[PDB]
């Protein structure tokens, strides 16, 4: 991809989409969903001390962004061009976690009902650290609640895994522009 | 429903109908008598600091353009063209001379004037009066500190007049400190509730911490965290809470400086904090020092809410009875260091943006007390701001404003709403004096 | 619209303007007039049969929460906090001996008093007047052979003479088979109809059968079969209507004990329903005793609606002029054998629950009709309720109330509809009342 | 708000007040006052040529079936049953005898008559007067030149004396072309903008063409793209602006016979609509001749708009005072080429379509221009359109109606607004006709 | 999964998890994703008939359940937990495919249009019934109708399927607990 | 599948159900999910040059349809059935995607987000044109633009795809039948 030509394209994506139009490796592309599946799995069922056990890795960063409208023309106005609705560390993260289990979080009574759907799943070794697995996949993610709160999302996730413990292949950098600015889903606490 | 007649608050504040929160009626009543007549938040100088930086902004259900102008002044117009009506500007922020309309290509400057139409040599000839062509102009803008409030109504009082006895308390952090910067841009959240649920939880209310954010004070790691499931009453003398002639009010947590952040910040901030106000004692006094380090949860009147020393800044823009977007800001002081700054404003959000675990705490309460107004057997129920009633003090030699002398009430409800129910039953701005000439007897009472 | 004067139904019922189907004006009088005054269906003592056993349920758009007390009565109470106004129950079951709120902490009985406030005695001292705060009670709650209804009206008539000549069709089933249960958790779907689209067709409705179940009748396996395509109608004399006093009616066919359900079930229920008619006969005569093993479809005023036989309890809870939150639930009779009671309830849901292929057939005939009220050359057009009118009798020797001797009618809607219109332009029940005191010869009139 | 007094259109057609984009109770108003009155586009004889042939319509929010009889003539009805008022007919076309209800199994003949009613003779014997039972009739359909309207009142003007002036410009390739074929289905597509913003654009909006469609002008391959990004003002005498009496009007840009339509069909195009040109100067003149290869854009008030030449046909079906359902047909000359009209369709649907590029640029501005209209500070603004006003002439020589003798203007807007003030603050056609007694002098002013 | 630590998971949940996360069998997790897309065109193009012929075996049970909301910390109350949305045999299921198929089946003119999505596939053998093959897959299932009704599904599937007739792989079971407690669907009218 | 006995089955839809049945070949499906993925990533992020270059062939024809709604019944009326929502060649795509990235393009500014959700991948060879691909796959499209707009389109994808230069499959023929009659998308604007 020439940026120059294809006018609305972002440097970063340009570079993102060459990291998994070189090597296919197909072994790779399934590895990947049997992991993004089996994460998802754990997350619906709301097993998140296995999640973070099973599927986080001790240095992971997990950001989720909220980018400023800007003009497309726009080269001038510099100023911090997007928010941090999550930018967590593993610490960080637990802390979610133990809020989401405590028994005086009365908004998880009655039991939430969470459906996960991962698609578009690639995968690609990266080239100068051959233990570090990119995985890009999309999530719709269903929430509901209290019999007629139905939430919906839809995200793109660019994920690093690499190899951890027992070599089991963990979390350790997932980054979400969210797409929507304005959330319609009461807030974003759901693990995308 | 008659408005000049029509008990919506009982006196002394002490109670409010249900209805205020579901009625879409009222609602419209309230862009004519709240919105349209107060002062409302806009943006801070650190978002528009250099000539042509603009935002865009609610006042209400308006939206609006605010530019940073050549001269150092910022002025604010409705964000629609004066030809056919059309939304001019479609970004939340950036930088430009002048704003052009995609629909017949009418060009405005950033001081709002008429600048260009093509073809008006052609089209027009001399028989088009740009000067008189305009964008609509906010009547008032100004400023508090850096932090920039706009009133579409002439009649107003000078936003530090509007701020009474409120101001006082926050010109420790917002003056003294050396100034405070809005990090942006803010996370954008739409809820289920009236804007007046969350205005009225961080103007006033401290009793709800230690239940409904349980959770979130045993897991989060922070400074408050003793009080998680009640488990403990904050000491005598752990703060107080005040309220204000035009509305506005807060409650003070003595020493808080860490507020809602987690372990991981608690020493950083206590240090930092305690620093300062070490510098301050000598400035402004033991007192107020003491207040710059103090938790402030506190709404401006109407819509606009923070958290000093947590940093949090809120705008509940108010879309219909039920529905109102959450915009959150993080407020840091000018003089942190830079890593430090970054470190809070992603603590801001971890709390209490989009994501924010404290604020999903909040979300069914605000959501189904709002929702309950529109319910036929409740309208007419009556919500209760009693507590702490008949101790309020007036004319405090060390405290200004109406003041409850303790940590935990509901003085600054009774204040916030005696304020909204004299806009509502008020034409104008006299009459809403005329209606406040015994604003504090009527909050001290009994 | 001035509800004393508006004819929004026609002398003897016989025709009402669409616009009732879709005005949100008149839906939000139904509030007051319909809902507010009238008995709405609850629970059954199956459900919540021990000490703090509790539901939630809607009276009109109301929520309330339902608990069996520890003397064996049950009372409800809006579930809506006192203090400010939050949803106090969140789940839809359970068993509790109160109820705190998730705000600010306060807890209340299962009685509705305000039992605890957190930290009381520090923060309102003796102040709080508890004994005054308790949960707003629903005035009236009795039961019908454990059939529990609600009112919140303290002037309306004992459930029992509301029921009026109703009640003498229902007993077989209700009391004299040894009592139903109601089998839960009920379905619940929402539908894009107004309240009385489905009640009316309930109430009064077999002409639809034929020809809107078509399919479900040649498909699906039942009793009622041969109707299919308007192949065949039934025999002389192989039904009634009857329509009563305060609005409740119902269709009458003979031996349809097996109803709906599918020839699975239908040798075993014939059976069933045959040895205990049997037994019935010496204890209330052969007529009552056939009543018991014949289907009933009934409305229940206003929005409670069932098919005795096929089992199948609704409840059409009114959200908007077009938008209706539909709950279904089985009734069985308690000494059916327990593998019969749950096959029963399983295919009550099978045909009339959320995915009731039954239920489905009904759909855009409910939803567009409603929707049609809305549109502006219908708002003022006659729905007709005319077939069988000056054939109808009262006082009849075997069969009270008004009464069409005719399996197909519409004497059922007429009732229905005198009722509506009574409530519709009375401001209580001594005025409707004296609205009412010559029904049944308006309603028998040519 | 008191339709009789306000002043929602200035004198001239001058301005507009911004919430009549946006109020619902004007919404409503207008539902009795334009739509319940004026002349709606349904259908063309190319889309139910043969006898029992049917198609869906809309007429304002309600929905019509409009069949061909079998003398040759069209009827339309109501899509509401008598009986219970479902919606009769759930398709958007076909062919039929009759229709049949799917809820108690009436029988409707296309002719609107109740013809049959299951099991009758047992059921209403004879009582039932099915001669008063026909679905509710549309009491004027008409045709000009195979488009069919309807109009629910008896007394408005006939459909050519209601097109006023706007008919002699739509003659030449209408009438004397050999006749026009819509080709079905259309497109169907929801905007959020009130359905008065399509069509004051379609009326009489040049202005915007060259800012607003810069991008598809430049990309798109066709006849006016030296107008993108207003790179290029048409030259003096490039086309004329005309409204009528009732509100009709267009633009005309001479010569413009490949409208839209991408350099693919441009030559071919071209060729066809000269020699047609060639021909036709001997029949109906020079200018007539001319017009017929001219680009019109037209709004046949209130809401049927079309690009003649380019081959878009449009209804701006009216949901809420912010929703409209888009309705798009492709228009073609009888006499071209088969393989040519598909073509055409298909270049209609690619450029206008639900996924038209050049529709899409249109977008937002009709949808905020309508939203800015709920807006509280915009509500009581002036939308203007005075572009031109001054220099329009009334009975030219040449050019019939209100004409504007340029391009580009808001002629039509002013004249489609006087007739829309006019209807709005009138009760019947006798007040509109007495409120439109000076109507040419009342546009041609100063 | 330790259900006393991850204190939000059920005992079947925390059972369903086990099952796949031993043996993967990379070639049976493509057999059934085969299975399943083909099931799901089938019922898209509403080849009901096709679909019991090829896709339903004989024993069937299928299943879909609203479970009441509970409290969180409920342990007293007893009664019924669900209700029975779905719970067919095949003679029921047949019955449901010829109403759909009956000419005066009203609701069905015009024709509805279906299109579902199936994702997060994974599949695992039984320990003990070796020719039973346990199957979960999400399903988004969007269903359109008369001009402007939209509605759209979401759910998490558990399916057994076994060898029949001519070696076809067959659904002898599928259990569905439907996440939204109110439907906002109209109804619950179609094969998840 | 017999159609006079699946009653609401069209032929078009019978004759492409027959051609994924036949031969079975895993290794086809994969190449078949890379390639859309990698489509559905370059549109994703707007690259529309680079989608055109590397995903269409010079003789495609991308087709989108609207079909009238009829009755199930009918049989005499005959005129046109569907519209044209789409009905490109290569150059009229080419002009969509310079009306895409022409800077005067207003509505594109603030940028567009898109998430794509591509599933149910199906693959089979033409038996008479070896070197044809049948692929057929149902995409969930996700648009969000300025602020508060969300579009969400659903569709069922039948391409023909086929080697071009370079040996690169490059899609042929695409068709959609649009699921929804009534757009409430505010338009059909999206490449589906
Ligand atoms: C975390 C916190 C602490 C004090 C006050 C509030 N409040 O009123 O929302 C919140
Ligand atoms: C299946 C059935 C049988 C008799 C009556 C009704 N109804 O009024 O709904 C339904
Ligand atoms: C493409 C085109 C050309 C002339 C006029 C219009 N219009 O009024 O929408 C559109
Ligand atoms: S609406 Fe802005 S230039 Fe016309
Ligand atoms: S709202 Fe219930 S305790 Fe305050
Ligand atoms: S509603 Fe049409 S036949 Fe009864
Ligand atoms: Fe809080
Ligand atoms: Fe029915
Ligand atoms: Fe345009």
């Amino acid at each position: 991809i020439n940026i120059q030509e294809d006018k609305l394209v972002s440097a970063h994506d340009a570079e993102e989409i060459l990291r998994f139009f070189n090597c296919h490796d197909s072994a790779l592309q399934q590895e990947a969903t049997t992991l993004l599946t089996q994460e998802a799995h754990l997350l619906d069922i709301q097993a998140y001390r296995a999640w973070l056990e099973h599927c986080v890795g001790s240095e992971v960063q997990y950001q989720v962004i909220s980018r400023e409208l800007r003009a497309a023309s726009e080269r001038r106005y510099k100023l911090n061009e997007a928010m941090n609705v999550y930018n967590e560390n593993f610490q960080q993260l637990k802390v979610r976690v133990e809020h989401q289990l405590d028994p005086q979080n009365w908004g998880n009574s009655p039991k939430l009902r969470f459906t996960r759907f991962i698609t578009n799943v690639q995968a690609a070794m990266d080239v100068n650290d051959k233990e570090l697995l990119h995985i890009r996949s999309n999530v719709i993610l269903h929430r509901a609640r209290r019999g007629n709160q139905v939430d919906v999302f839809y995200a793109a996730r660019e994920d690093k895994w690499k190899r951890g413990e027992g070599g089991v292949r963990k979390l350790v950098q997932r980054f979400v522009d969210y797409p929507e600015r304005i959330l319609q889903t009461h807030n974003l606490m759901v693990f995308l | 429903m008659n408005y000049n007649n029509k008990i919506l608050v009982s006196e002394s504040g002490l109670s409010q109908k249900h209805l205020i929160h579901g009625d879409e009626e009222l609602f419209q009543h309230e862009l004519k008598t709240i919105f349209a007549r107060n002062w409302l938040f806009l943006t801070h100088d650190s978002l528009i600091p250099a000539p042509g930086d603009y935002v865009t902004a609610k006042m209400g259900i308006d939206e609006v353009i605010v530019s940073r102008q050549n001269d150092g002044s910022i002025r604010a117009f409705l964000n629609v063209c004066r030809h056919r009506g059309k939304t001019l500007v479609s970004v939340e922020a950036g930088n430009a001379k002048g704003f052009v309309c995609s629909y017949h290509g009418w060009g405005f400057g950033s001081n709002g004037e008429l600048q260009s139409v093509p073809f008006e040599k052609d089209l027009y000839g001399e028989s088009l009066n740009k000067k008189c062509l305009g964008l609509k102009e906010v009547a008032r803008v100004e400023s508090f500190h850096g932090f920039i409030y706009g009133c579409f109504d002439q009649e107003a009082p000078p936003l530090m007049d509007y701020l009474g006895d409120a101001a006082w308390y926050l010109e420790p952090m917002f003056k003294h400190s050396g100034g405070l910067e809005l990090v942006g841009p803010p996370g954008k959240v739409v809820i289920k509730a009236n804007w007046k649920a969350p205005a009225e939880n961080f103007v006033g209310d401290a009793y709800h911490v230690g239940w409904t954010h349980a959770s979130s004070l045993r897991s989060g790691e922070s400074i408050f965290s003793s009080l998680a499931g009640n488990a403990a009453l904050p000491p005598e003398g752990a703060g107080l809470q005040m309220t204000s002639k035009y509305g506005s009010g807060m409650g003070v947590l003595w020493d808080g400086y860490s507020g809602v952040h987690s372990a991981d910040l608690v020493p950083e901030l206590m240090a930092f904090g305690g620093a300062k106000q070490e510098r301050l004692n000598k400035e402004i006094g033991d007192v107020r020092a003491r207040i710059y380090r103090s938790h402030l949860n506190c709404t401006v009147f109407p819509n606009n809410s923070m958290l000093t020393c947590s940093g949090v800044f809120k705008v509940w823009n108010p879309i219909d009875a039920n529905t109102t977007e959450v915009w959150t800001y993080a407020i840091v002081e000018k003089d942190m260091p830079e890593d430090l700054k970054r470190r809070l404003a992603d603590s801001v959000q971890r709390t209490f943006g989009p994501a924010g675990f404290w604020e999903s705490d909040d979300n069914d309460n605000m959501e189904t007390a709002s929702q309950n107004g529109k319910k036929y057997q409740s309208r007419d129920s009556d919500l209760l701001s009693n507590l702490g009633f008949g101790e309020d003090v007036y004319g405090d030699a060390v405290y200004p404003g109406v003041v409850g002398k303790s940590a935990i009430g509901e003085t600054s409800y009774r204040g916030f709403y005696r304020a909204y129910q004299a806009h509502v039953s008020s034409s104008n701005w006299a009459e809403f004096e005329h209606a406040s000439s015994t604003w504090h007897t009527e909050l001290t009472k009994t």
